[PDB]
RNA sequence: AGGUGGUUAUAACGUUGGGGAUCCACCUCUUCCCAUCCGAACAGAGUUAAGCCCAACGGUGCCGAUGGUACUGCGCAGUGGGAGAGUAGGACGCCGCCGA
RNA sequence: GACUGGGGUGGUCGCCUCCAAAAGCGUAACGGAGGCUUCUAAAGGUACCCUCAGGCCGAACCGGUCGAGUGU
RNA sequence: UAUCAUGAGGUAGAGCGACUGAUUGGAAGUCCAGAUAAACUCCGAAUGCAUGAUAAUUGACCGAUGGAGUGAGGGCAUGGGUGCUAAGGUCCAUGUCCGAGAGGAGAAGAAUCCGGACCACCGGCUAAGGUCCCGAAAUAAUUGCUAAGUUGAAACGAAGUCAAGAAUUUUGGCAUGGAUAAUACACGGGCAUAAGCAAUUUACCGAAGCCGUGGGAUAUA
């Protein structure tokens, strides 16, 4: 699981994600990325679900680096339990992301390929997504 | 389930009473804090609990110096 | 700690209750290594009204204290306050006190 | 100077602070105007009620 | 290493102004610097092909058609959070006193160094 | 350990109310407060 | 070259260099005023090194546009308001009173 | 006895503080967190005098540069 | 109610070597660089609020007294909590409407769009929305797009088609596959290749709204 040891209060109330992404939307540290289109939760289990799938292609070379970490504690009420009687039982954490946030980067890994894994990281997530390559890129590497 | 909380203490009604360009007479409560949010200055008394009141008539005044501290006083005549 | 920022401690705390005005003004009292100074203050305007100096030393205190009196009887005050200004009232404080109080200056 | 405001749709399902706005310009009717010097209250009542006015 | 740029001179100032300015596939730009006032013009997106581009090239030598003629440097650029489109631009004005800061690419050992214009100053690029 | 005790020998009478903790405080209160008959006396507790 | 004020540090901190018939300060001595284990501070009866004052430095701190963007009122992206951060840069104070 | 996303079971019932509360005041939920049912003969009044807490250096102590306490 | 003047905010946003708690690399400190918050703040709006002065405007604001009813609310929009960012769910706040409200369009709908019914009239103008027939008014004019009878739900695929570009590739418009159960089915129906979609212009239709004519009533002057 990819979630904090420790924080001050158990519970979180349920926020409102509003426009777009005024930080975290540029490239460093890496040449490719994507970003996502849309405001969502993302959970732990879809992160490393997606990073799995970046990292079982492309071998091992380059680097990858995830962004997002999920620290906003959700609970579920459960079966047969009516409304009222205050919060369920935990259920794990998420992030929430909204549009123009940047996800998934990589870095040193030819750009034909680097297309490909991470299209095929994104395709085990729950938002539509955007590829983005850093503005001083040059074809001959 | 049931849950450990539900308590809650009626409000305490603070804050400016008179603001800053109008008319007070003496002994007219001010300012309404805990602690002194701000200080009193030129013919405006304290409390026991930092209340702010007008020791004489006039109109209130607001002003802010160093630190940002914020002082309260009445212009008379 | 110096003494600079001491007497400005002081200083800043003594001015916490005394002020002077246009009847009833300040008594500064300035004492170094030698001689002394003495200055009457309206702290509205910021206008000195009367003024004393040196230009044992305990005579030399009271003659300057007799001598803001004088200067301050012929301004025409007849009550002052008076301000430790960082000093501890004893020695050659409480003697220029003592020299204002027996002059006029009645406070 | 004078400037003539005519009322053109309804106060209906529109807050009340506007429905003041209209009644303290003096419109309580439908294609009904009303005359008034464009002193600057004036003109800040029509721009509160912009949506609702025509100005003949 | 030397750029040569075009502009407009541009009048009116708020959000609609800039909405309608960005209509017209066009980024608002401002050029400040040295001493004495500023300028505010248009650029083209067509017209550029400096920020999206491997090697420095600085030293844009800039013509508005309401002031003279100056050189500056890329010194501040907004993107869209989404589209990552160009919507602002902002120039430092070069001159031969006060020598300029930049960031110059680097091989390997060597670099594209910058003597004139711009003396000395310079930080890094792509340091990996 | 608090308890509420009374100050006496007044001048009617003239009585003070107010608390002590006993285990602070085993001696007996002696306090110089005030007569509304005529003036200042000592008032001692004890009732 | 002192004292005493009004201006929320654009006023503060720092570095470097310059100061003495007297202005301040360090400076010798504790008998009485007073005082702490300690005359270090509080209390009294050769100096410019340092405090202090002067100057140069944009260094550490402060201030900070124009433009753009976020956000937002109007029950509509048409009509109004408009940041924060950042970037240019500004800045090593200013207005009194008494004294010599 | 009442409240109660039917009732029962469980939990709760007066007061104080924060968040929910939408930059005046006020504002609900079996919404999210905690406390109280006291204490001080000084821990009250006044005059005077002091300044925490922490990091490095040397061996409870000497010196130089920027959170502690306030009974609960 | 509006305008002007004065005043106190800590919300949205933003930022966190400006603190507290989290977080990421880093190269137990430290340096550099990401980034986060209802119970974080070095900052900080738009609106809202208070006071005063003017203007407009009703008229009903305030006192004292006679008479009450109500103290089961509901839908929609916005800001939130809760729930599963479910419910024609539930709990608050700001507005509005139904309640207690008729008339017009949407086929037929309590609260969506337009609009507040004193009575009469075989008069006229409009609102929303419309003008091939059922059914009032253009088979009006001009310019494009669609070939699916589309028309009158998504990840994800060809790209069918038009248009605008850049160095294969992007970009939007309209379509197409994904697209799915039980008495007989839908643009309301006929039907339409425009009578569909997008844009513009002019006429016209269209309500118990407005005006006209006749007749009453209730108040302020
Ligand atoms: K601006
Ligand atoms: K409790
Ligand atoms: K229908
Ligand atoms: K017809
Ligand atoms: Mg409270
Ligand atoms: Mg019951
Ligand atoms: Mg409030
Ligand atoms: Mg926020
Ligand atoms: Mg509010
Ligand atoms: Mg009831
Ligand atoms: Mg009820
Ligand atoms: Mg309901
Ligand atoms: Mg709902
Ligand atoms: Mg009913
Ligand atoms: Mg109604
Ligand atoms: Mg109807
Ligand atoms: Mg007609
Ligand atoms: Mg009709
Ligand atoms: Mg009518
Ligand atoms: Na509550
Ligand atoms: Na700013
Ligand atoms: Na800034």
């Amino acid at each position: 699981m990819l979630q904090p040891k420790k924080t001050k209060f158990r519970r979180q109330q349920k926020g409102r994600m509003k426009g777009f992404a005024q930080r975290g939307n540029q490239l460093s540290f890496g040449s490719f990325g994507i970003k996502s289109l849309q405001s969502k939760w993302i959970t732990g289990r879809q992160i490393e679900a997606a990073r799995i799938a970046v990292t079982r292609y492309m071998q091992r070379q380059g680097q990858v680096w995830v962004r997002i970490f999920p620290d906003k504690p959700i609970t579920k009420k459960g079966e047969g339990v009516r409304m009222g009687k205050g919060k369920g039982a935990p259920e794990g954490f998420v992030a929430p992301i909204t549009p123009g946030r940047i996800i998934f980067e990589v870095e040193g890994v030819p750009y034909e390929i680097a297309k490909e894994a991470l299209r095929l990281a994104a395709q085990k997530l729950p938002v539509t997504t955007k590829f983005v390559v850093r503005h001083d890129y040059d074809i001959q590497n | 389930g049931s849950s450990k909380n539900g308590r809650e203490s009626e409000s305490k009604r603070l804050g400016v009473k008179v603001y800053g360009g109008e008319m007070a007479k003496a002994g007219n409560i001010l300012v309404r804090q805990r602690g002194t949010v701000h200080h009193p200055g030129e013919n405006v008394g304290i409390g026991k609990d930092h209340t702010l009141y007008a020791l004489k008539s006039g109109v209130v005044v607001f002003t802010r110096k160093k630190n940002d501290r914020s002082y309260v006083s009445i212009k008379t005549e | 700690v110096t003494k600079e920022q001491r007497r400005q401690k002081i200083k800043a705390r003594v001015r916490g209750k005394i002020s002077g005005t246009q009847e009833k003004p300040r008594l500064t009292v300035f004492r170094s290594n030698k001689q002394i100074y003495a200055q009457l203050i309206d702290d509205i305007a910021g206008r000195t009204l009367a003024s004393a100096s040196s230009l044992s030393k305990k005579e030399i205190a009271a003659k300057v204290g007799d001598e803001i009196a004088k200067a301050a009887t012929e301004a025409g005050i007849s009550t002052v306050v008076f301000d430790r200004n960082g000093y501890l009232f004893h020695g050659r404080i409480k003697e220029l006190a003592d020299a204002a109080r027996k002059g006029g200056l009645k406070f | 100077a004078k400037i003539k405001i005519q009322q053109v749709r309804s106060r209906i399902r529109c807050p009340k602070d506007q429905k003041r706005t209209l009644d303290a310009l003096g419109l309580r009717k439908l294609n009904q105007i009303v005359e008034h010097e464009a002193t600057p209250s004036i003109l800040g009542m029509v721009n509160k009620v912009r949506h609702l006015v025509l100005i003949v | 290493k030397t750029f040569q740029l075009t502009g407009t001179p541009r009048a009116e100032f708020g959000k609609k102004a800039a909405k309608a300015i960005r209509k017209e596939d066009q980024i608002p730009a401002v050029l400040y610097g040295g001493k004495g006032e500023g300028v505010n013009f248009i650029v083209s997106q067509d017209a550029v092909r400096n920020l999206i581009y491997s090697p420095e090239i600085f030293l844009v030598e800039l013509t508005v058609e309401g002031s003279g003629s100056y050189k500056a440097i890329l010194k501040e650029i907004q993107f869209h959070p989404v589209t990552d489109r160009i919507i602002h631009i902002d120039f430092l004005q070069v001159t031969d006193e006060k020598p300029v800061v930049m960031e110059v690419p680097v091989v390997l050992g060597h670099a594209e160094g910058v003597k004139a214009g711009g003396k000395l100053s310079l930080e890094m690029r792509k340091l990996k | 350990l608090e308890c509420t005790e009374h100050k006496e020998s007044g001048m009617g009478i003239s009585r003070y109310i107010t608390t002590k903790n006993r285990k602070n405080t085993t001696q007996r209160l002696e306090l110089k407060k005030y007569n509304p008959i005529l003036r200042r006396m000592t008032l001692h507790k004890e009732i």
